[PDB]
RNA sequence: UGUGGUGGCGAUAGCGAGAAGGAUACACCUGUUCCCAUGCCGAACACAGAAGUUAAGCUUCUUAGCGCCGAUUGUAGUGAAGGGUUUCCCUUUGUGAGAGUAGGACGUCGCCACGC
RNA sequence: GCGGUCGCCUCCUAAAAGGUAACGGAGGCGCCCAAAGGUUCCCUCAGAAUGGUUGGAAAUCAUUCGAAGAGUGUAAAGGCA
RNA sequence: UGAUGGAGGUAGAGCACUGUUUGGACUAGGGGCCCAUCGGGUUACCGAAUUCAGAUAAACUCCGAAUGCCAUUCAUUUAU
């Protein structure tokens, strides 16, 4: 159903993220816009795998 | 055997602050749940309704017509 | 058109003369054509409203709305969301020729001619008629196979039945 | 007018038995017989001649 | 057993009441009519007993109001259940009346057969009354 | 047929709009006011509610048609006029209007000729 | 003074019903090629216009039918002080509501513009 | 002892600030939504009367009256035109 | 203690809303029984739309008290 889901930084390669899906519903794999805090700068995150 | 007796718990509401304070910055005035009263002059609305005094001031209370009512700070 | 000259020539001032208007402006109108076809078979058949809104793009001129459900009973078993519906508005001058085709060819092509239903009166100029059928040039047999009709809800500035009745009467409708 | 979501019609004249009063419009085509610059210069062949003068109730 | 006058309930238990005082509420409809002018309870039954000692005394029906009706419940528990447990379960039907609700109002027929049709009445009900009229009155449009 | 008459609706959408911030004090209004015919404009503070500068559309001096040509010079005349007060950051009022003309020339023309948004 | 735009003040500003007006102004009103728009539709929204009219809106005036604001009374209730049965009622001293009203009420004040 | 109950959230009991017990009286919870979030524009409901082809008291329509009699993801209060 | 300011839904009223409910008038048409086998629908509840008078409430509100409660560069007295 929903499951825990962590963020990864396309560049610096970090956990930074955090939140919640419903897998039924989204079976893919998200791609926001996000923050990074180790570059400051934006960046396109990605579920981890 | 009953199938009752259960609680929330008290959780506190009611004004925090008379009339004709010496009010500090941030401090809580009327605790809500529900807009029971609107802000006014320098009052906002938390996440949970309650009400903040932003400028160091007095708080008095008003009206909004008939329905209801404000706080406001007016500062020295 | 016609009927527009007609107001501006002859319609307009005779009905003046029947009431006395200290002004023009309060000559009685024609705004609107309401065309409504309720379905409730296409509940069970997604291929009808295939065929109906073709029928009513080609007597009018534009595509029908495809209406929501506005309730939800399984009484009549509808849910919200369900297409049932087409509603046409009618603006401008193919209200005047639409009527026109109402007064040439589709009065003469009603079985067991009596007259046109009176019985519409609402008091504040709202007439409508229920239509059942081929009463149309544009439509064959060979493509329409279904026994849907039409509406007519044709909504003025009239606040009488009589004002109403004699709007109609000097552009056509032949009552009983 | 919205673009691209309308059907096709046009100033298509009447004809009929009782004197082919040439009028008005409609949507339907075929063979170029009336372009007459007096009136609607493209097909007039809105005529099924049902005349809506036969009947009695414009007849008597 | 059977209640004449049952409700429809929107709740199965009520508090257990509190009476002080009422005063006014004058004949409205009839012509006679009793003043309760004490304060208690006053079950279903009773307003069966003041029916029909009302009405044996009548003739060829009459005018009859009933201008007091049961509303609230009692419950009880059973015969040796010890303190403890939830509410009992509820039966009857009652309502209290305070210092002057009037009881009954009759209409149509002269005093005696009236006063004796409230004494009667009076005598199944177990609150002292008075009998009155439209006596004073200013409003009789 | 009833048809509700127009200022109710642009009165409900200045009622919905004005709610937010006036602010009037040192960073006054502007105000914008069609008509079929003419434009108005009007700079106000609160809650004096005095306008300290104005100019009509056609009521002083014209340019041309009632059109867009015309609120380019209201929008000429309003800042030209507003500038010699000494007045830099006013507030739009949108009216209850939309643009697609005749007030973004206004908004435009205020722009150039002095007053910062 | 009129007319329009724009502000506060608790509808005492409202609702309903009745009358008059088009100087300027507002609006209806004629259209849609243009910027735009329609989950279809120049009805709206947006853009162009000066043929017609106070008919509606708008503005002025009349009405206490409706809604609103309503003094002084009394009465219910109650702090303190008491007294008899303690289910409840009564008495001194302080404070008093709601219903019912006589009465008020068909606005008051601010700025700008154009005529007058 | 047999039964019932053990944490959290709403309402009453609760004596008009806050707080307040009983195997007193009532209902829920151990989630859901990638938009059912953020912004910017636009909009106003339930019903009722009257006519309208299949149409039935009650589908889709049209007009008028209507301060809310609606809705608000979920239980109840408090809010919100 | 006195003066001043507001927070609020308790006592009592408690009709406007939501619940429970008593008698009258009105029909709109349900009126099963009709006259019937072509218009009058006869009786009854007249229930809902209403519309009169009349009650009522811990989880009803159009309203609403004394008292306590929170404050004041306030006044007096007193000792925390
Ligand atoms: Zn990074």
């Amino acid at each position: 159903m929903r499951v825990n889901i962590t963020l990864e930084c396309t560049s610096c390669k970090e956990r930074n993220y955090l939140t919640n899906k419903n897998k039924r519903n989204n079976p893919d794999r998200l791609e926001k816009q996000k923050y990074c805090p180790r570059e400051r700068k934006v960046t396109l995150h990605r579920e981890t795998k | 055997s009953t199938s009752n007796g259960r609680d929330s718990e008290s959780k506190r509401l009611g004004a925090k602050s008379a009339d004709g304070q010496t009010v500090t910055g941030g401090s809580i005035l009327y605790r809500q749940r529900g807009t029971k009263i609107y802000p006014g002059v320098n009052v906002g609305i938390g996440g949970d309704d309650t009400l903040f005094a932003k400028v160091d001031g007095v708080v008095r209370f008003e009206r909004k017509g008939r329905d209801k009512k404000q706080v406001s700070v007016y500062p020295v | 058109n016609r009927l527009k000259e007609k107001y501006i020539k002859e319609v307009t001032p005779s009905l003046v003369e029947k009431f006395n208007y200290s002004s023009v402006m309060q000559t009685p109108k024609v705004d609107k054509i309401v065309i409504n076809m309720g379905v409730g078979d296409a509940v069970s058949n997604a291929k009808n409203l295939d065929k109906a809104v073709e029928e009513l793009a080609l007597i009018t001129g534009q595509k029908p709305l495809i209406t929501k459900a506005k309730k939800s009973i399984a009484g009549f078993r509808l849910r919200e969301g369900m297409p049932i519906g087409a509603k046409v508005t009618l603006r401008g001058e193919r209200m005047y020729e639409f009527l026109d085709k109402l007064v040439t060819v589709s009065l003469p092509r009603v079985r067991d001619f009596h007259g046109v239903s009176k019985k519409a009166f609402d008091g504040r100029g709202n007439y409508t008629l229920g239509i059942k059928e081929l009463i149309f040039p544009e439509v064959d047999y060979d493509l329409v196979d279904k026994v849907r009709g039409m509406d007519i809800v044709i909504v003025t500035t009239a606040n009488t039945d009589e004002e109403s009745r004699e709007l109609l009467a000097q552009l056509g409708m032949p009552f009983q | 007018m919205k673009q691209d979501i309308h059907p096709n019609y046009q100033p298509v004249v009447f004809m009929d038995s009782t004197t082919g009063f040439k009028f008005l419009s409609g949507s339907t085509k075929g063979s170029s017989e009336t372009v007459e610059w007096e009136d609607g210069n493209t097909y007039p062949l809105l005529r099924v001649e049902v005349t809506s003068d036969s009947h009695p109730f414009y007849t008597g | 057993m059977l209640v004449p006058k049952r409700v429809k309930h929107r709740r199965e238990f009520r508090g257990k009441m509190r009476g002080e005082a009422k005063g006014g509420k004058e004949v409205a409809f009839g012509e006679w009519g009793l003043q309760a002018t004490e304060s208690h309870w006053i079950t279903n039954r009773q307003i069966e007993a003041a029916r029909i000692a009302m009405t044996r005394y009548m003739k060829r029906g009459g005018k009859v109001w009933i201008k007091i009706f049961p509303h609230k419940s009692y419950t009880s528990k059973a015969i040796g259940v010890r303190m403890g447990k939830g509410k009992g379960a509820p039966e009857g039907w009652v309502s209290p009346v305070k210092r002057g609700k009037i009881m009954f109002e009759i209409a149509g027929v002269p005093e005696e057969v009236a006063r004796e049709a409230l004494r009667l009445a009076s005598h199944k009900l177990p609150v002292k009354t008075k009998i009155v009229k439209r006596e004073e009155m200013g409003g009789e449009s | 047929i009833t048809k509700p008459d127009k200022n109710k609706t642009r009165q409900k959408r200045h009622r919905r709009v004005r709610n937010k911030i006036s602010g009037t004090a040192e960073c006054p209004r502007l105000n914008i006011f069609r008509s079929n015919k003419n434009i108005y404009a009007q700079v106000i503070d609160d809650v004096a509610g005095v306008t300290l500068a104005s100019a009509s559309a056609l009521d002083k001096e014209i340019s041309g048609g009632t059109k867009t040509e015309t609120a380019a010079a209201v929008g000429k005349l309003v800042a030209e006029r507003a500038a010699e007060k000494g007045i830099k950051k006013v507030v739009f009022d949108r009216g209850g209007y939309l643009y697609h003309g005749r007030v973004q020339a206004l908004a435009e023309a205020a722009r150039e000729n002095g007053l910062e948004f």
